[PDB]
């Protein structure tokens, strides 16, 4: 698909049986998804931005449908401001910058 | 307004 | 031209005649630049992300090219870690998602 920058970057991702609104974010490395429950061990891990850093949740082989496409990959959680998928993910689903 | 760059 | 993602989507910008590098951030609603002494008013602003806000100055109708591609619109300069050209211009240089 073709995605305009005029509004925010937002799809639908599945991730597991559950629903949930993501920004396309290029300007993030890592996906960061507000706090869930999801299966497997987590190891605690710290990332910044602007305004400093937060601890989350690292999820490792973690399937996630993106706009139908699958990705299998590394997911953080913890209190992000909005739910982002991140360069690992975008990548996987072909994703690209064009202008 | 919200500029989420984020790294590891 | 197409940009993958497989490292920071980083570019070179000119702006006011000096030269940097931003990254291309659709996960940013505007542009961030580090801190500049940019000529005309501004007004102080509030802008957030994953750690939490931070205060900067906004500049408008400022001229920017990014890659050969001239644009001019708003511009917040602040304490960021890096130069982010958030969607406000990107809408302006023709630039999209693909996938």
């Amino acid at each position: 698909p073709q995605i305009t920058l005029w509004k925010r970057p937002l799809v639908t991702i599945r991730i597991g049986g559950q629903l949930k609104e993501a920004l396309l974010n290029t300007g993030a490395d890592d996906t960061v998804l507000e706090e869930m429950n999801l299966p497997g061990k987590w190891k605690p891990k710290m990332i910044g931005g602007i305004g400093g850093f937060i601890k989350v949740r690292q999820y490792d082989q973690i399937p996630v449908e993106i706009c139908g496409h699958k990705a299998i990959g590394t997911v953080l959680v913890g209190p992000t401001p909005a739910n982002i998928i991140g360069r690992n993910l975008l990548t996987q689903i072909g994703c690209t910058l064009n202008f | 307004a919200r500029v989420l760059a984020e790294a590891m």
